[PDB]
């Protein structure tokens, strides 16, 4: 499927300009925060 | 209240073997029998397409079938009232004479209506159920660049599906045929071995064959199995069959035919050590399973595709390319002495001595292709002298004192026959390599 | 054809919802010994009653 | 007449096609105090814009919901096919889908 690939990374013509960081920083901070209060269940 | 045609022939193909078969495996008689060439008959129909219509003569043998199956009802039904009316008596079943014979030779005991009705409830319930959906739900309800690039991605996909898939498939079915006579060696599969050994050293040729002559031997090839799988279910009924070829005679052992009960003259009972519970209760459904998938592969092969510098790292592919023709003089020989040592036969001892000795010659790769043919030749017998000791007919040919002398017997373990023979065909391949390379070297020359 | 597809049908098993479990409750048994009868009377009583 | 009165009307309402615009202006607007009727119009055209993700979304659902394998490739092929293809997957991998 190489025309995938060519299509998705090199032919997309509209770059469309966003910048999405910041709500990544925050799910990620979301789940580190579920995997510390909730402890118990991630332990047998 | 229509239904689209796709599914109509999908579910007809589906049901057609379901209701028919297995009711064949519910009830063995001379009923059943006729219910499987009507499930064969029925299983060589042609495919239903959107925008075609259904074939006519589909529909005739559609018909032919429902009016069995009515005709079957209609019969045992009639059978089931006249019985069950005029004895009116008599819960003590106990059967002996002539009696049983006939109602064995077919066409109150609790579990008699009951094993009645539910071939028959099932029966009428299909044929009613498939006659209905044809004739009331009709099949046919009705008499951007970089996105189609994609599109046609896919068909590129598809161009690699139809020049890969039905080639490889093809191979897998020269195996599939190899892998019959392996388990049972009997008089059903000794055409097909001898059958694959020409065509192998017709593949030795490397001339391709007409398209149009596999097609004449793959049919010959479906007809025996066909027949073949209907001599064994023929072998499989009541009383009438058992009383005219009886257990323990040489004619069902050359054939492939096998128990299944105590049966004498009747001795009467029932009708129902793994090691050879491998061939004899694989063999009857599987090659069932190779009667249906060569006729699938028949129509398959039958459809294809409609066409019918300094690189260094070129340099090591071709170089080692040319080492493997080196090593392809040397690796068959390597394969029959090992052969040679795992049988131990003063043909062993042959094979040895006489391969062990041609290995002092100066002038090489030329001598081996030259000579590889006589070499197809001896080894080519010994499977069949092999199949020869495979028969259960161990000890009724006979073993003269000479055979004594030789050392080479029959083989008392069916298994230790599959084993054998499915070791000789993976390692006789190289044989049959070495020919085809001999073959294209004197096609090259002239 | 909506009505005998979505309505005829609805109605049409709704209307043994009652009867088949009337069925189920009525003489106690008409199904369970040895050999060969209701083990296929049960792959349909698996469903209906 | 009727119809070539209604038509150009219909047309013109469908000619505020500006949904793949305002899926960003509304929601500037709704966040202050603007509790009048359109906000409700507003986020009803808006959820209808968006259905892929709200499809992955539920697909994403549909996996959690029972945590087997047999409805593992259609979470890991909608993600490894949808995401990463293009704004359309081309019409025929929701066909697959189906």
């Amino acid at each position: 499927p190489i025309g995938r690939f060519i299509h998705q990374l090199f032919h997309p013509k509209f770059r469309y300009i966003r910048d999405l960081y910041p709500i990544m920083f925050g799910i990620d901070v979301i789940c580190f925060l579920i995997m510390t209060f909730g402890y118990s269940a991630f332990g047998e | 209240m229509t239904v689209p045609p796709l599914l109509k022939s999908c579910v007809v193909k589906l049901l057609l073997p379901a209701a028919l078969l297995a009711a064949a495996i519910i009830r063995p008689s001379f009923l059943s029998i006729g219910y499987v060439l009507l499930a064969l008959v029925s299983a060589v129909l042609p495919p239903i397409r959107k925008s075609l219509a259904l074939p006519k003569l589909v529909g005739t043998f559609v018909i032919i079938t429902f009016l069995f199956c009515l005709a079957v009802a209609l019969g045992v039904g009639s059978y089931q009232i006249s019985e069950q009316v005029v004895h009116k008596n008599d819960r003590t079943y106990i059967c002996n004479r002539s009696d049983t014979t006939l109602f064995r030779s077919i066409g109150t005991g609790t579990f008699e209506s009951t094993r009645a009705f539910l071939p028959e409830i099932i029966a009428t319930s299909a044929a009613l159920l498939t006659i209905i959906i044809v004739m009331f739900l009709s099949h046919r309800d009705e008499q951007g660049r970089e996105q189609r690039r994609q599109r046609k991605l896919a068909a590129i996909m598809w161009s690699a599906i139809g020049n890969s898939l039905r080639r490889l498939t093809n191979f897998v079915l020269f195996l599939f045929t190899a892998y019959v006579g392996i388990v049972k060696p009997s008089l059903s599969n000794s055409i097909y071995f001898l059958a694959f050994l020409f065509i192998s050293t017709w593949w030795s040729t490397y001339t391709p064959l007409r398209h149009g002559v596999y097609n004449q031997i793959k049919k010959f090839l479906i007809f025996y199995s066909a027949l073949h799988f209907l001599v064994l279910y023929t072998y499989q009924i009541p009383i009438v069959h058992h009383s005219w070829l009886p257990t323990g005679s040489f004619l069902p052992r050359l054939f492939g035919l096998t128990v299944l009960m105590d049966s004498s003259c009747p001795e009467w009972w029932k009708f129902p050590d793994l090691i050879m519970k491998w061939p004899l209760y694989a063999n009857p459904i599987v090659v069932l399973v190779f009667f249906y998938l060569t006729v699938a592969q028949y129509k398959f092969t039958r459809n294809g595709s409609r066409e019918y510098k300094e690189s260094a790292a070129s340099k090591g592919m071709i170089a080692v390319m040319t080492f493997v023709i080196f090593h392809s003089y040397s690796i068959a020989l390597t394969a029959m002495m090992t052969w040679a040592l795992l049988y131990h036969s003063i043909f062993g001892l042959i094979l040895l001595i006489l391969t062990c000795i041609l290995w002092i010659f100066r002038d090489t790769r030329k001598s081996s292709f030259a000579m590889a043919p006589i070499i197809l030749m001896y080894i080519e017998f010994l499977l069949i002298l092999q199949y020869f000791l495979s028969m259960d007919i161990h000890a009724e040919i006979g073993d003269p004192a000479w055979m004594n002398f030789v050392g080479i017997e029959w083989t008392t373990l069916p298994v230790h026959a599959v084993i054998i023979l499915c070791v000789q065909t993976l390692l006789t391949l190289p044989v049959f390599l070495l020919l085809r390379l001999a073959r294209r070297e004197k096609f090259y020359e002239s | 054809k909506r009505w005998n597809a979505l309505l005829g049908y609805t109605l049409f098993t709704i209307t043994m919802k009652v009867c088949l479990q009337i069925f189920g409750c009525v003489f106690l048994s008409w199904f369970d010994q040895s050999g060969g009868w209701g083990k296929t009377l049960c792959i349909v009583r698996q469903l209906f009653s | 007449i009727r119809s070539a009165v209604d038509l150009p009307s219909l047309q013109l309402v469908q000619s505020a096609n500006d949904v793949e615009k305002m899926e960003t202006a509304v929601s500037v607007d709704w966040q202050q105090k603007s509790s009048a009727t359109r906000l409700l119009n507003a986020v009803v055209n808006c959820i209808g814009a968006h259905t892929d993700i709200l499809c992955y979304f539920f697909a994403i659902m549909t996996q959690v919901m029972t945590g087997g394998l047999i409805t593992l490739p259609l979470p890991l092929m909608s993600l490894f096919w949808g995401n990463l293809s293009n704004p359309r997957p081309s019409k025929f991998f929701w066909v697959t889908m189906i």
